[PDB]
């Protein structure tokens, strides 16, 4: 309902209806795209260390 | 610190009691669905099946018939249908509606934009007023063309001389800039419109113009206001170059501007404050006094004013009583009031690697060379020869 | 000190939920547009929604073949006839048309075009300022009466000498020259109709769909008589070409061409006088510049010592003001500078004067005043 | 398709450009159009007859002397020229006499010069 939703929140939405499913946290964003790439970044500071 | 206290138990005991009314208040059982009401609701949910495609209404002929565009290629020449009087709808309007056939079934919109509530952003400043160590006479010259006539007209008035139209900000970083301007906005509380002037340097096509004009609709609307064009020379002196694309927007988002800076007349009920680094060794493109009246250039920190912002820090530190506080800030040369902010974060930092979890009473004396030296590094001044 | 830590723990909270507390409050209660009596309309308007004349989707006619051959604006041909009945006479190249969604039939002709409409918005009517109270004694102010007003009133003396009515002013000069406040002057006084257009404003572009509109324009113009037609800020787009870039534009080259033919050779004109503003006529394409496109140019002389004394009087007598008050010192003193300046100068010489809590501003103030105009311009 | 001997006879064709350098290339390779004609600067000879074709609207005025005009006057092209008619009579028209003298146009000429007319100098 009206109540739970947030401005600016994407959303999803059933046929041509265009009635409510769920709401979508989930968003685009190069920076997301940026880390898929990147992955956990390995390293003990040891290794580093001089 | 006390002042603050005596203030909570009061803010603690407003919440609590308004939440409580609140549900009585709105309703939980009041459910007006008298006579009035019930009129409404019938017949919305009977006119109105859903989902409804909006339009913008591009004329009206007089036999309850109007010419609009709808999202598609094809335009409707449609009845109006119910709802909205017709006076009330003036062409320009965008509207509602129905999607079995198209008529008009109301306005709730009002050319309602996403843009608009991105810009939108009046909310809590982060200053008040004289939380800021900057100078008296400094922020008295902002205050001046801003605070003035909306606080005492009657000194304007009987004068007859016209309320001044927009600042300029210039400096020197360091000099809190940002901070003035969210000084500003608490007193007056007025409608504290941004936008930052990069969003109109784009490739796409004559997008900049388009969101030069939103802006003097969006701060009419919501008047008194004040308009930040932040880095105001983005758009401007500032460049991005034209082997990138920009032989085409940037000189159209530039006179844009400029002619409505100008306008028919100038507005003098909106206050702008334009952001730039300074105009004096870039080129001018915020055209005359008269529409940006009164200039501001912060004065570089000199040795009194950075006593008052030293005053401040010293509070938390314990041990720097002791330390005579007035050499410190002779010792350097004058300089920017960052730097004694930047003195301060770096002298805690200090005092943890010393180990001692405030400041020793050596620690601070300390704590002066690493910054000055870092500093005068950074920015060096013409040496004399 | 610990105890009143938690103090501001809990004050956090709470100020939190109350702002989420307003959606709740706002309800469901919906309710629309149509007081009075506009809700007692809706009844008859529920078993008209159900009945069937709207929407027509809206087409054009672009061939009239005697059926007619019209084009949807999804772009998609068809050859359709007369509905109830529809005059041929009526249809024409351009003209809009009403059809039914599916049985594809002209109801009404609609009026040719639904861009004037869009357009006409932009449109302001005959500007009205006072020509007495035009700072400045300037040779421009008079050049205007000759060009604008003139023919109009009196196209008998132009006859006789049997040179051809000026019609073309193109005004420049620095801002704050006061390019916009005389010519909205002599809207007034000769008695003749105003549009407004903005160039700097045309961003509809579809390769040529800003061509579009300056040819309705202009043509609305013709139609109209003793008008004005003033184009604002050609500077770019219909001024400048962007072909000197590397990748370059061309979008801009036909605004600028349609312009010039329009203006160029045999064309009817209904007494059209034509104002070009332009900040700097350098930026103003040369094809424009030169002549058989605007007759004159006025470069704009900024005011004379006597019509600098004059603006100054003009805010002097807004303002409360020193008896005996030297407005000629203060305007010598002063630099040749535009209108504009000395606008500026009598804004701050105000303001000093209210902070130094005093109602009338002394001649003291307005030294202080233009002291402060000086150095900002010099600095930059 | 107008090459041949049959196709250039009936159907003729003529074109207009200001800049010649921004063409298409393939349009400076053959014989794209079949004539390119430059145009040169104006003569002295020119400029007086494109005055007497403007003046002839006008009232004549045997004051006039075509030939003074066009001897201080260089590079004019038509619509220039005309300009300088216009100016000569608008002076005549605030003065009220129907009749141009030769001086107005002397005068006339210096407005649609850059310069503004008759500037000021020191000397005289
Ligand atoms: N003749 C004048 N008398 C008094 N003030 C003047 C005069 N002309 C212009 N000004 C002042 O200059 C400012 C702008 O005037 P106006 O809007 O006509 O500018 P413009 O030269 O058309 O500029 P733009 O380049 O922005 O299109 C105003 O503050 C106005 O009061
Ligand atoms: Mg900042
Ligand atoms: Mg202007």
């Amino acid at each position: 309902n009206v109540k739970d939703l947030k401005a600016s929140q994407r959303v999803c939405l059933r046929s041509d209806s265009y009635m409510l499913h769920k709401v979508l946290e989930n968003k685009a964003d190069p920076l997301v795209s940026l880390m898929m790439v990147e992955k956990v970044p390995d390293s003990t500071y040891d290794m580093v260390g001089g | 610190t006390r002042c603050k206290l005596k203030l909570l138990r009061m803010e603690r005991i407003k919440d609590h009691l308004l939440l409580e009314e609140e549900f009585v208040s709105n309703s939980e059982i009041l459910k007006p669905f008298e006579k009035k009401q019930e009129e409404e609701k019938k017949q919305l949910e009977e006119i109105r099946g859903n989902p409804l495609s909006i339009g913008t209404l591009e004329e009206i002929i007089d036999d309850d018939h109007a010419i609009v565009t709808s999202p598609t290629m094809p335009d409707y020449y449609v009845s109006i249908l119910s709802f909205v009087d017709k006076e009330l709808l003036e062409p320009g309007c965008s509207v509602l509606l129905h999607h079995k056939t198209m008529s008009i079934v109301g306005v709730l919109q009002d050319d309602a934009d996403p843009m608009v509530s991105v810009m939108k952003m009046d909310k809590s400043p982060t200053e008040s007023y004289s939380d800021i160590g900057g100078l008296e006479s400094q922020i008295q010259e902002i205050k001046e063309s801003v605070e003035l006539p909306l606080t005492h007209p009657e000194l304007y008035e009987e004068m007859g001389i016209k309320p001044p139209k927009g600042v300029i900000l210039y400096g020197a970083p360091g000099t809190g800039k940002t901070l003035l301007a969210k000084a500003v906005a608490n007193q007056t509380s007025a409608t504290f419109l941004r936008i930052v002037g990069s969003e109109l340097i784009q490739k796409y096509l004559g997008d900049g113009p388009r969101l030069c004009r939103q802006i003097f609709k969006v701060a009419g609307e919501n008047a008194p206001s004040i308009v930040f064009i932040d880095e105001i020379d983005a758009i401007g002196t500032k460049r991005y170059d034209s082997n990138s694309g920009g032989e085409r927007e940037i000189q159209r988002t530039m006179l844009e501007l400029l002619n409505q800076l100008d306008g028919f007349d100038d507005r003098g009920d909106v206050k702008v404050i334009m952001a730039t680094n300074k105009i004096e060794t870039l080129d001018p493109a915020l055209i005359r006094p008269g529409r940006i009246d009164r200039k501001i250039l912060f004065e570089n920190p000199d040795l009194s004013t950075k006593k008052k912002i030293l005053g401040i820090h010293t509070s938390k530190m314990n041990l720097s009583e002791d330390v005579n506080l007035e050499t410190l800030v002779t010792t350097k040369d004058d300089l920017s009031g960052a730097d004694i902010q930047a003195m301060c974060t770096e002298a805690g930092l200090l005092a943890l690697r010393e180990r001692r979890m405030q400041v020793t009473a050596e620690d601070f004396k300390q704590a002066k060379e690493r910054v000055m030296k870092n500093k005068v590094e950074e920015n060096l001044e013409g040496l004399y020869l | 000190a610990a105890p009143y830590a938690a103090k501001l723990k809990q004050t956090e909270n709470d100020l939190k939920d109350i702002e989420a507390r307003i959606k709740e409050k706002a309800g469901v209660k919906e309710s629309d547009t149509g007081l009075a009596p506009s809700h007692l309309w809706d009844i008859m308007g529920d078993r008209q929604r159900l009945g069937e004349e709207h929407p027509l989707q809206v087409a054009r006619c672009t061939k009239i073949i005697k059926k007619y051959v019209i084009n949807l604006k999804q772009i998609a041909k068809f050859v359709v006839g007369l509905g109830e009945r529809v005059s041929p006479t009526d249809i024409e190249e351009g003209m809009r048309v009403g059809v039914d969604r599916s049985k594809y039939n002209i109801e009404l002709p609609l009026p040719p075009r639904i861009d004037p409409s869009v357009t006409m918005m932009t449109v302001e009517e005959k500007p009205d300022v006072t020509y007495s109270d035009v700072g400045g004694c300037k040779d421009q102010i008079e050049k205007l009466r000759e060009v604008v007003e003139l023919p109009l009133l009196s196209p008998e003396r132009f006859a006789t000498l049997g040179i051809d009515p000026p019609k073309g002013i193109l005004l420049y000069g620095p801002p704050g020259t006061g390019k916009t406040l005389c010519a909205r002057a002599v809207a007034n006084r000769t008695d003749a109709t105003f549009i407004r257009v903005i160039g700097s404003e045309l961003v509809q572009k579809y390769v040529g769909e800003g061509a579009r509109m300056v040819r309705e324009l202009f043509e609305m113009a013709r139609t109209k008589k003793a008008c004005i037609i003033f184009f604002d800020e050609i500077d770019a787009v219909g001024g400048a070409r962007f072909d000197d870039g590397a990748g370059g534009d061309n979008e801009v080259q036909r605004t600028m061409l349609e312009l010039i033919t329009q203006l160029d050779g045999f064309d009817p004109r209904g007494n059209i006088k034509v104002m070009f503003a332009t900040n700097r006529p350098n930026t103003l394409d040369p094809a424009l510049l030169r002549p058989g496109r605007i007759d004159r140019k006025v470069e704009f002389s900024l005011p004379d010592l006597e019509g600098r004394a004059n603006i100054f009087r003009i805010h002097s007598k807004s303002m409360s003001v020193e008896r005996g008050i030297r407005w000629e010192l203060i305007s010598r003193l002063c630099p040749n500078s535009t209108g504009a300046e000395l606008r500026s100068v009598c804004t701050e010489a105000g303001m000093f004067a209210i902070r130094a809590r005093r109602k009338v501003a002394t001649e003291k103030d307005f030294l202080k005043a233009v002291d402060k105009v000086i150095s900002g311009y010099k600095k930059f | 398709q107008l090459d041949g001997f049959s196709s250039d006879d009936r159907v003729k064709v003529l074109a207009a450009t200001n800049r010649v350098d921004v063409l298409d290339p393939a349009l400076l390779r053959s014989g794209r159009l079949d004539r390119k004609i430059e145009f040169p600067l104006p003569s002295e000879d020119s400029r007086a007859q494109i005055l007497q074709i403007h003046s002839r609207k006008m009232t004549t005025d045997d004051d006039i002397n075509w030939q003074e005009l066009a001897r201080s006057t260089d590079e004019f092209n038509g619509a220039q020229l005309k300009a300088v008619t216009v100016e000569a009579g608008m002076i005549a028209l605030r003065n009220g006499q129907s009749s141009v003298k030769h001086e107005d146009f002397v005068e006339g000429i210096s407005e649609v010069q850059a310069r503004k007319s008759k500037s000021v100098s020191f000397y005289a």
